[PDB]
RNA sequence: UGUAACGGGGCUAAACCAUGCACCGAAGCUGCGGCAGCGACGCUUAUGCGUUGUUGGGUAGGGGAGCGUUCUGUAAGCCUGCGAAGGUGUGCUGUGAGGCAUGCUGGAGGUAUCAGAAGUGCGAAUGCUGACAUAAGUAACGAUAAAGCGGGUGAAAAGCCC
RNA sequence: CCCGGCGAGGGGAGUGAAAAAGAACCUGAAACCGUGUACGUACAAGCAGUGGGAGCACGCUUAGGCGUGUGACUGCGUACC
């Protein structure tokens, strides 16, 4: 802290309490005995665990009947109107999208929507799954998963 | 000096009992002008016992 | 993250003072005092609930011992005659009789003397 | 329930008299304090005064056992310099006999307002006459 | 009736002022002015000026009726205390308080 | 725009804190130094 | 310093000895009710129990189970301008830190649940900051060279002008 | 407009959803200070309380009690770290 290392006043011969500095925490304007530093909060996760956990939840999705599988799934052109219009026929609101390969013609119209996220197999994370009440996959896309774990 | 410990508010409230004011509770009326004035003291206009003096 | 305590301290203090309502002077106002006044008040309670049962049972006896003598006998011997006559009545109800109903108590005393004879 | 307790309004007091001639001092006052305190009645409430008015008479005729007449002492202090005064039982009778009975009872009674109260009940005289007849003294002896 | 009046940020100690107030409570109006006038304090002039206004603050703003009138609620509550120094020996200063007293007057027929 | 004078009470404040801490701190043993004579007698080193 | 070497009254027994029967008197024991810990029991079978007994003062200290504030995700969800938070009381409630509704204000935010990270819970530390009591309307108004009076001003004059 | 010293401060009127938004101007707590009302207090000795406990005054009600405030008198009891 900005300040001066001088004793704020004399050691003895006074009615106040012994003080060696103005920068101490019991004092106003400067303090914080223990101060934080931008330390890294990340954790390590054993591979097989991460690879072993995804096995579970997927199994847990089927038993919830939340997971869904379909054949080739894409929009014709980049329009949220068309995209959502395809889900409203499927009775879907909050959903996830995962496919083995992305068509840039799609990911545009999926952007603007608050209730949707689109992903590629290499880009999935556990939390995204649990979040959305429904999930989809492409049999192709599925092949990359079971092939991934092995 | 050095009060060893502090008195109450009730205490000093008693100390200030006799400190209260006493009202005059008496006045007069001029023998002529009918003005209000103290006993033995002149009226603002100067009339004392019906007599005019100062005329200021 | 940082925390500000301006509030739940009021809660504590306000609570306490409420329990300190009625006490004299600084004890009903400041927290730094009332805190040790209430904590002391409680341990009179824990102390008092014990001994009140002493206070009444030394009262109830005093009630009785008079009326006995008023009937011409002393507390001690009066009891023992009952314990020989097999009467379990408590001292509470007994004393209550001597205040309201003199008859039973009077009519009762002859019992002891009878058996105690 | 809540056990009964006496109330000043509902109190019923009474008058009594004693002739102290031939009596033993200590053994007399204890009974006098028993009455005034109310422990002889059924309704006794320790924070109330249920005692009955008492009137002693002919206190100077009182007697004591042994040599205490020329021995027993009274002491009182004036709040001055440390100065102390003492008076024998003999003296006190020849001067203020009413004090004697009026003292011994006090030491046998509680301190505080109440003990001062029931003390107001008592009336002593060194003579055989009293002017309190109007309240009547239904007689008592012991 | 109502039509109160008040003086605020006066320079005086409520203690002092509080002596005059006791001399008038529940009293008839006219007496006070006669009492205050021949009373001697720095406050009597001060407080009187207020009381003079409450009345005048009435008849113009409400039903008047002075000859039957009374002082019901008067009180004093301290105001700010200004901070000043009077120095002393050895170099020590001292914080002295210029104390101020708000005033309130309630004058009514009842 | 419609401000109340200027209240300089804070001036006498900062002067009081400054004045009070100055002496009270650096005055050192002046009360005691003076007391020192007293200090040489009131002590009773035995 | 003042009875003063029975606690005091007061006591020739209301003292000492011997003998005996009652009675009083603790939070001790028992009686009624309730909570929790421990062990065996056979069912149960992370559980009802049946019980059966037993335990439950406690500093330094060790172990176990917990209340509640902020922030984050769950939450573009829930409540809310027919009133949040905050403040101020009442009534209920829990074994405890505490929890719930509501009366008055205030005028816009709070957040269920479940997990996570804490600058996380105050009476002190001749503690720091600011505000306010005290002694107290007491001491003091700063050289003992000295003021008095009439007119004027003005709301007011001893202290301003003549 | 009035008081007020052709002041301060204030009260009316009025604006404004709200002057419990008036410049010191969102909220407005505590210590501290006061006014107001019920009860108690001038024969009464001591951590100031608790336990009991009248009487008094209230709000309920039911009709007999229940509650709130005070607290006369009494046993016990020498604060915190």
């Amino acid at each position: 802290v900005t300040g001066s290392g001088k004793k704020p006043w004399r050691q003895k011969g006074t009615g106040r309490a012994r003080s060696g500095s103005i920068k101490s925490p019991i004092w106003r304007s400067g303090g914080v005995t223990f101060a934080a530093r931008p330390q890294d909060h990340s954790q390590k996760v054993n591979k097989k665990m991460y690879r072993g956990a995804l096995k579970s939840i997927l199994s847990e999705l089927v038993r919830q009947d939340r997971l869904i599988v379909v054949e080739k799934f894409s929009v014709e052109a980049p329009k949220t109107k068309l995209l959502a219009q395809k889900l409203k026929d499927m009775a879907l609101e909050d959903v996830l999208i995962i496919t083995g390969e992305l068509d840039e013609n799609l990911f545009l119209a999926a952007r603007n929507l608050h209730k949707v996220d689109v992903r590629d197999a290499t880009g999935i994370d556990p939390v995204s799954l649990i979040a959305f009440d429904k999930v989809v996959m492409t049999a192709d896309a599925v092949k990359q998963v079971e092939e991934m774990l092995a | 000096a050095v009060q060893q410990n502090k008195p109450t508010r009730s205490k000093r409230g008693m100390r200030r009992s006799h400190d209260a004011l006493t009202a005059v509770t008496s006045l007069s009326v001029d023998k002529t002008s009918g003005e209000k004035h103290l006993r033995h003291h002149i009226t603002a206009d100067g009339y004392y016992r019906g007599r005019k003096v100062i005329a200021k | 993250a940082r925390v500000k305590r301006g509030v739940i301290a009021r809660a504590r203090h306000k609570k306490i003072l409420k329990q300190a309502k009625g006490y004299y002077g600084a004890r009903s106002r400041v927290y730094r005092v009332a805190f040790q006044a209430v904590i002391k008040a409680g341990q009179y309670a824990y102390r008092d609930r014990r001994q009140r049962k002493r206070q009444f049972r030394q009262l109830w006896i005093a009630r009785i011992n008079a009326a006995a003598r008023q009937n011409g006998i002393s507390y001690s011997k009066f009891i023992n005659g009952l314990k020989k006559a097999s009467v379990e009545i408590d001292r509470k109800i007994l004393a209550d009789i001597a205040v309201f109903d003199k008859v039973a108590f009077t009519a009762l005393v002859e019992k002891a003397k009878a058996a105690l004879a | 329930m809540k056990t009964f307790t006496a109330k000043p309004e509902t109190v019923k007091r009474d008058w009594y008299v004693v002739d102290a001639t031939g009596k033993t001092l200590g053994r007399l006052a204890t009974e006098l304090a028993r009455r005034l305190r109310g422990k002889h009645k059924a309704e006794y409430t320790p924070h109330v005064d249920t005692g009955d008015y008492i009137i002693v008479l002919n206190a100077d005729k009182v007697a004591v056992t042994g040599n205490k007449r020329t021995d027993k002492v009274y002491y009182h202090h004036t709040g001055h310099i440390g100065g102390i005064k003492q008076a024998t039982f003999e003296e006190m009778i020849a001067r203020r006999p009413e004090r004697v009975i009026e003292i011994a009872v006090k030491g046998m009674l509680p301190k505080g307002p109440l003990g001062r109260a029931m003390f107001r009940k008592l009336k002593v005289y060194a003579g055989n006459e009293h002017n309190h007849a109007a309240q009547q003294p239904q007689v008592l002896d012991i | 009736m109502e039509t109160i009046a008040k003086h605020r940020h006066a320079r005086s100690s409520a203690q002092k002022v509080r002596l005059v107030a006791d001399l008038i409570r529940g009293k008839k109006v006219s007496q006070a002015l006669d009492i205050l006038t021949y009373t001697n304090k720095k406050a009597a002039v001060l407080v009187k000026k207020v009381l003079e206004s409450a009345i005048a603050n009435a008849e113009h703003n409400d039903g008047a009726d002075i000859d039957d009138l009374k002082v019901t609620k008067i009180f004093v509550d301290e105001g700010p205390s200004m901070k000043r120094i009077m120095p002393r020996a050895k170099g020590r200063a001292d914080r002295i308080l210029k104390r101020t007293s708000h005033i309130t007057v309630v004058v009514s027929d009842r | 725009m419609k401000f109340v004078k200027i209240d300089s009470s804070s001036v006498d404040m900062k002067k009081y804190k400054l004045q009070n801490n100055v002496r009270r701190s650096i005055k050192s043993s002046s009360m005691n130094y003076a007391n020192v004579a007293i200090m040489t007698d009131a002590d009773h080193d035995g």
